[PDB]
């Protein structure tokens, strides 16, 4: 999982 | 004929109209964006899902901002007359009101007002469809139990 | 006679104004994972904004971040809706  | 309602858009023309897909993944160095891991499963996945549903689409990878201007006012110039609607996917980093391409940002109203009801005359009446997987800001939910 | 010139447009945003979107490295995206899933099932079936719906659903429940980071770890996300249509959107006809 990671942010944009 | 008979009696007649009018509360859904047209949308058996002869083609169901372009869906175009930009996949930023990777970013100019200098920018010091990341690159967006899992943004190519995102852009196949909607090329077939959007291929399925009768669309044109175009797959572009990694375009800068000039390139994304570019590219949005040569659609909204092409012949859309036998087009029902329009698509656009924009898969890349974002904060509100923002998309970014490889080397800078674009504003979304930029990018959005080249298809005005009068700007594109001959998407006039049709849906145009953004579908933005970018970031609007850097809140995080932190959700509440059921 | 005129319409207006913002009419007829659809954004359909990831995620709420002001917060991050949520991006999985081996899967895709929560929302395009979602929105794909949502219309390859109900395309021939439902209006569009109903077919978001089930999308806005299916990320607020179905998701939930993973993070060796606690300020990242057990975040949520909800899409945002945002719709200047004047008619409902069938992707079939007949
Ligand atoms: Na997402």
């Amino acid at each position: 999982d990671e942010v944009d | 004929s008979g009696i007649s309602l009018d509360n859904s858009y047209k949308m058996d023309y002869p083609e169901m109209g372009l869906c175009i897909i930009i996949n930023n993944k990777n970013f100019h160095k200098s920018t010091g964006m990341t690159s967006r891991s899992g943004t190519d499963v995102d852009a196949a996945n909607l090329r077939e899902t959007f291929r399925n549903l009768k669309y044109e689409v175009r797959n572009k990878n990694d375009l800068t901002r000039e390139e994304i201007v570019e590219l949005m006012r040569d659609v909204s110039k092409e012949d859309h007359s036998k087009r029902s609607s329009f698509v656009c996917v924009l898969l890349s980093h974002g904060e509100e009101g923002i998309i970014f391409g490889t080397n800078g940002p674009v504003d979304l109203k930029k990018i959005t007002n080249f298809f005005r009801g009068d700007r594109c005359r001959e998407l006039t009446g049709k849906p145009k469809l953004f579908i933005i997987q970018a970031c609007r800001g850097t809140e995080l939910d932190c959700g509440i139990e059921t | 006679h005129k319409i207006p010139v913002e009419a007829d447009f659809l954004y359909a945003y990831s995620t709420a104004p002001g917060y991050y979107s949520w991006r999985n490295s081996k899967d895709g995206s929560w929302f395009i994972q979602s929105l794909c899933a949502m219309l390859k099932q109900y395309a021939d079936k439902l209006e569009f904004m109903h077919i978001l719906t089930r999308v806005n659903r299916k990320v607020a429940t179905e998701f939930e971040s993973f993070s060796f980071d606690a300020t990242f770890h057990a975040k949520k996300q909800i899409p945002c809706i945002v719709s200047m249509l004047t008619k409902e959107l069938y992707f079939y006809h007949h």
